[PDB]
RNA sequence: AUUCAUAAUAACUUUUCGAAUCGCAUGGCCUUGUGCUGGCGAUGGUUCAUUCAAAUUUCUGCCCUAUCAACUUUCGAUGGUAGGAUAGUGGCCUACCAUGGUUUCAACGGGUAACGGGGAAUAAGGGUUCGAUUCCGGAGAGGGAGCCUGAGAAACGGCUACCA
RNA sequence: GAAACUGCGAAUGGCUCAUUAAAUCAGUUAUCGUUUAUUUGAUAGUUCCUUUACUACAUGGUAUAACUGUGGUAAUUCUAGA
């Protein structure tokens, strides 16, 4: 092409969207925002094929315009916004509040959460580094750039933030042991501990997970994502707990 | 040959058709910008002074200025030049025109009166055509009336009259860079921004010396 | 933590 | 703000400001003409209305409540014996100011009001206050539908209990005083709506006591409130007046020229007469007319010429001589004012 | 006699209304219309038949039985709001837009474009022209 | 893994940026002044990160032909240095240097009714054939050449020349 | 609220397989080798420094369209002068 492509065909999109292929032609194109295109859920998907609470596009711009649905404590109008990985979905005039994690399917799930949980979403440090001025910050998995960080908080590891105002309120480093859960490959959404992290110099790292069950299975370090210490998740997990 | 003539102090223009070719003959070989001498035209226009801006030939094609040419070209015309309106941005066309020096092929050829003669154009002088506008900046409404910095425009806008039917009412233009409460409610709460942010980044700047100096 | 716990009935007419 | 929007686009959605939406609201709950849930009921009022709310309203707040009083209202004799516990529910969620629930709280306490009426008398004096806090606490949050939540509920407590707060109309609007005298103008201008309802139910008899308070107590924001309230209350539908405008006219006219009442009781007989006159029609004045016209002949004496005086003076200068059937009448009373006072004027 | 039941009945706040769907039991009948179907619907829910709308009934083979879906707004006036244009033509609620063919727009668009400015210059220089 | 991030010193610049923009609404202080202060939004703006992208790029893999055995290098072919150019690496181009680079493990040349792939058909298995054609990627807009705009085009339902 | 200026898009989509035999393409790498509108999150008080002889309660045409009016051409989404 000559530039960047603004259509998706529905045999393109991701497969865990669960789109119909005969229901059209064309499937949502999410647009660009903190989480990746095929890693990523537009809201669209969510409010109609997933809640069912609207028919049609046209009731989701609707909805959407209402400014009824929060995406990461801001009201957000774009239907095709992606919403990813994480990230705390509020309708507050049905009092709903949805945090986006895959079932054991791989599949982003419907998982309804309380508002002291909606208060605080994970993010995973995928870079730290002085900024201008000499001033230290990190950026997460989603896109955030989170300045002044505890200088503990290395690559990896995982900071729990304040949707209100957007500060570490805490922070998890990443060692044998810690709780963490799969964002990528066949083993997608399986939740376990760490046994070792095995390192190879000028490649890809991979990490060796045993689940509850005592089964054991090696993953890429990219698709690693600490959410807790064995037992005591910071989070609401989906039913089954990331079991096979 | 036709000449279109304007006087842009009056405002005021008119067509004279030619017949006699002697007129043209003093018209000959002159270009755009230069000036001719009315009587040399005719009588009529005996003491005045034409400077010359344009025309159109016998096929209509328009003079362009900056070409020494008598004859046609065929130039590539962008944007902000006469005789072509881009359709798209960044278009340009290679289009005709006809040469800046005058000659038999000239059909229309404008002219502007730099200065007046003896006797009157019936016209041209006589007449006069009003400006269709009025100032819409403050600015230039001040210059316009010549109005003291304590006196306000507010109560010197021009305003027209309409009356449709038996109903009667009038217009004015909304003035624009109008100093008024809003735009200094604007201003103070700029400012009032930058310094609530520049005060919120030392107490973060603090907050994290303090962290460090608690671990170290 | 533990997620929140989960949460319009049919009704019927006959006529003629 | 010179103009506003008179020819409507042909957009389907159109931005409204808050303060717009507050002028084209109005409280007259008996105009709208929808169907209402509370006019089928097989039990109660309360419950038809309460069981609709249940399905629709989702926020957390009123679901609390419904959980809490769920077991108590399935009978209207389970509701009397448990008046008291509904009640404090209803006014406890209310103050909490939860705008996702205010709409179904604030519609069952007009309709709590409506299975029990009587017996809501001892409720009376906190419902009121409750929403007086609430609108109070309305400004500080913008959102016009709050402010109609809320008048309506006032409202309809003034059609269920209309008997009774009309023997003491007076105490009704003590109430309702920091309201009609509120700073806002809208304010003011809602509840004066909602009273007025009650004041073209009161009996002549009654209104006097009413309009003899109102009076006194004129003598900030009340001399607006009360031009609104009495106003509504003559107007009926465009171009016509109230049946009971002609004795309201007659028990403030009387008031007004009764020396006791003060001067600044006549200004608002004057404003008064003047909005009734450029929103009524010549037909529908002729009564009005008549009966003012008599009361200043009866009534005319020393001390009250200049009053007299006064009213005339804001008749003829009301639309010019337009609304005025017949000048005669005007002349001979004016030659009565002569022969029996302020130059000025 | 004919049977109408709800089921699936979702309560939408986000869109102000009830979401379901319709199964109308009809032996002896062909069908029931759609306006009858409002008319109970309305009754049933203690609303504004004007709030009420009903669509994609599809008869089941063999009759005797039609499935589809329902929605109940929680008043009309957001129902002007929410629904389609052409629902609301369909219950009347609004005036069908009366409008010239695609072809015959497209090509009065065609005939704009070509035209620069208001092009009463135009006409009076053809006039004189002519 | 770095001349990385960042910071510091000395100068420098036809040299930038640091809000002369807009809607709704009228709250709070008083020394009572059209005094001071003040809310919810839109649109702009330096740098970093993220996202959508783009460009090059590491390794392995293509049908027939040896009655095509040597090819490339004069007019860049292989590599070194310096410069120009570019968003940037780089013989991409320029100046000076050396004589290099591929090849019977088929280079080079020729043919291809050659867009490649996910796939389709057949078959017991190995295999054989097809795949313009619903998805991805590449190229093109009668055939060459060159460009304005713009973040992004060598665009053609944009432009200029030449051929038909 | 026509028209016009300004901003954005028109570089997506749709069509076809002409050219192309380590080229495209598939899988797999790198950018510590570079551009990147838009989205999203961060991010900029520099007090002072001679002519203060001082606009910030806010600077100019160093300017024009639409528009008024005078015109050319057989003709075009042609356009000249004022
Ligand atoms: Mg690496
Ligand atoms: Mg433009
Ligand atoms: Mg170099
Ligand atoms: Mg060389
Ligand atoms: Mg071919
Ligand atoms: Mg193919
Ligand atoms: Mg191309
Ligand atoms: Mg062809
Ligand atoms: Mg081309
Ligand atoms: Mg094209
Ligand atoms: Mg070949
Ligand atoms: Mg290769
Ligand atoms: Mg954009
Ligand atoms: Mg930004
Ligand atoms: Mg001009």
């Amino acid at each position: 092409a000559r530039g960047p492509k603004k259509h998706l065909k529905r045999l393109a999109a991701p497969h865990h969207w669960l789109l119909d292929k005969l229901s059209g032609c064309y499937a949502p194109r999410p647009s660009a925002g903190p989480h990746k295109l095929r890693e990523s859920l537009p809201l669209i998907v969510f409010l109609r094929n997933r809640l069912k609470y609207a028919l049609n596009g046209r009731e989701v711009k609707a909805i959407l315009m209402q400014r009824h649905v929060k995406v990461d404590g801001k009201v957000r109008t774009d239907t095709t916004y992606p919403a990813g990985f994480m990230d705390v979905i509020t309708l507050d005039a049905t009092n709903e509040n949805f945090r986006l994690v895959y079932d054991v399917k791989g599949r982003f799930a419907v998982h309804r959460i309380t508002d002291e949980e909606a208060s605080y979403k994970l993010g995973k440090v995928k870079k730290v580094q002085l900024g201008k001025k000499g001033v230290p910050y990190v950026v997460t998995h989603d896109g955030r750039t989170i300045r002044y960080p505890d200088p503990n908080i290395k690559v990896n590891d995982t900071v729990k933030i304040d949707l209100a105002s957007g500060k570490i309120t805490d922070f998890i480093k990443f060692d044998a042991g810690k709780l963490v859960y799969v964002t990528g490959g066949r083993n997608l959404g399986r939740i376990g501990t760490i046994v070792h992290k095995e390192r190879h110099d000028g490649g890809f790292d991979l990490v060796h997970i045993k689940d509850s069950l005592d089964n054991t299975f090696v993953t890429r370090l990219n698709n690693v994502f600490v959410i807790g210490e064995q037992g005591k998740p910071y989070i609401s997990l989906p039913k089954g707990k990331g079991i096979k | 040959m036709k000449l279109n003539i304007s006087y842009p102090v009056n405002g005021s223009q008119k067509t004279f058709e030619i017949d006699d070719e002697h007129r043209i003959r003093v018209f000959f070989d002159k270009r755009i910008g230069q000036e001719v001498d009315g009587e040399a035209v005719g009588d009529e226009f005996k003491g005045y002074v034409f400077k010359i801006s344009g025309g159109n030939d016998k096929q209509g094609f328009p003079m362009k200025q900056g070409v020494l040419l008598p004859t046609r070209i065929k130039l590539l015309l962008t944007k902000n030049v006469s005789c072509y309106r881009p359709r798209r941005d960044g278009e340009r066309k290679r289009k005709s025109v006809r040469g800046a020096i005058v000659g038999p092929d000239l059909a229309v050829l404008a002219l502007v009166i730099v200065k007046k003669g003896e006797q009157e154009l019936e016209g041209l002088t006589d007449t006069t055509v009003p400006k269709r506008l009025g100032p819409k900046r403050a600015n230039n409404i001040r210059k316009f009336f010549g109005l003291s910095k304590e006196d306000d425009v507010r109560d010197f806008v021009i305003r027209r009259e309409v009356t449709k039917g038996e109903k009667t009412y009038t217009k004015a233009p909304k003035i624009q860079r109008l100093v008024t409460p809003q735009r200094l409610q604007r201003k103070r709460h700029q400012r009032a921004l930058k310094v609530r942010n520049a005060q919120a980044q030392r107490e973060a700047a603090a907050e994290y010396a303090q962290l460090l100096a608690k671990r170290l | 933590p533990r997620a929140a716990k989960k949460r319009a009935k049919g009704k019927n007419l006959s006529f003629k | 703000a010179k103009q506003r929007q008179t020819t409507k686009s042909s957009k389907r959605y159109r931005y409204s400001s808050f303060k717009a939406r507050i002028d084209d609201l109005k409280i007259e709950p008996a105009r709208n003409l929808e169907k209402r849930v509370h006019d089928y009921v097989e039990s109660s009022h309360f419950l038809a209305s309460f069981d609709q709310w249940k399905e629709i309203n989702l926020s957390a707040k009123f679901t609390e409540f419904a959980a809490e009083i769920e077991h108590d209202v399935q009978t209207l004799p389970q509701i009397l014996y448990h008046d008291k516990k509904i009640f404090n529910s209803l006014v406890s969620f209310i103050n909490f100011h939860d705008e996702f629930s205010l709409q179904p709280l604030l519609d069952l306490l007009a309709q709590f009001c409506h299975d029990l009426g009587p017996d809501f008398l001892k409720f009376y004096e906190e419902a009121i206050k409750t929403l007086i806090n609430l609108l109070d606490a309305a400004i500080e949050f913008e959102s016009s539908n709050v402010f109609e939540w809320g008048f309506n509920c006032l409202a309809y407590i003034f059609k269920y209990l209309s008997k009774f707060l009309v023997k003491k109309l007076v105490l009704t609007c003590d109430l309702l005083i920091p309201l009609l005298s509120h700073s806002k103008e809208y304010l003011s201008r809602f509840s004066a709506e909602a009273l007025s309802f009650l004041v073209r139910k009161c009996p002549v008899s009654n209104l006097r006591e009413f309009v003899r308070s109102v009076f006194e107590k004129l003598e900030t924001n009340l001399y607006e409130g009360l031009l609104i309230l009495f106003t509504e209350s003559m107007t009926s539908t465009q171009e016509t007046l109230h049946s009971k405008a002609k004795a309201i006219m007659s028990v403030l006219l009387h008031e007004a020229l009764t020396k006791s009442s003060p001067e600044r009781s006549v200004s608002l007989l004057s404003d008064i007469w003047m909005n009734i006159s450029k929103y009524a029609s010549i037909e529908s004045l002729l009564p009005v007319y008549e009966v003012m016209y008599q009361d200043f002949n009866d009534s005319l004496d020393a001390t009250n010429i200049d009053r007299i005086l006064k009213v005339l003076t804001t008749i003829v200068f009301s639309e010019s001589g337009r609304k005025i059937p017949d000048w005669n009448k005007i002349t001979i009373l004016i030659e009565r004012i002569m022969s029996q006072l302020s130059q000025d004027k | 006699a004919v049977t109408i039941r709800t089921r699936k009945v979702i309560s939408n706040p986000l869109l102000a209304r009830k979401q379901f769907v319709v199964d109308v039991l009809h032996p002896n009948r062909a069908n029931v219309s759609k306006d009858e179907l409002r008319e109970k619907l309305a009754e049933v829910y203690k609303a504004e038949k004007d709030a009420v709308s009903v669509f994609g009934f599809r008869t089941q083979f063999g009759g005797g039985k039609s499935v589809g879906f329902g929605l109940v707004y929680n008043s009309v006036a957001e129902a002007k709001k929410f629904e389609p244009t052409y629902r609301l033509v369909r219950y009347g609620l609004a005036e069908k837009v009366e409008k010239a063919s695609r072809q015959q727009r497209k090509q009065k668009k065609n005939r704009d474009k070509k035209i620069f400015g208001t092009g009463k210059r135009l006409a009076k220089k053809v006039a004189r022209r002519n």
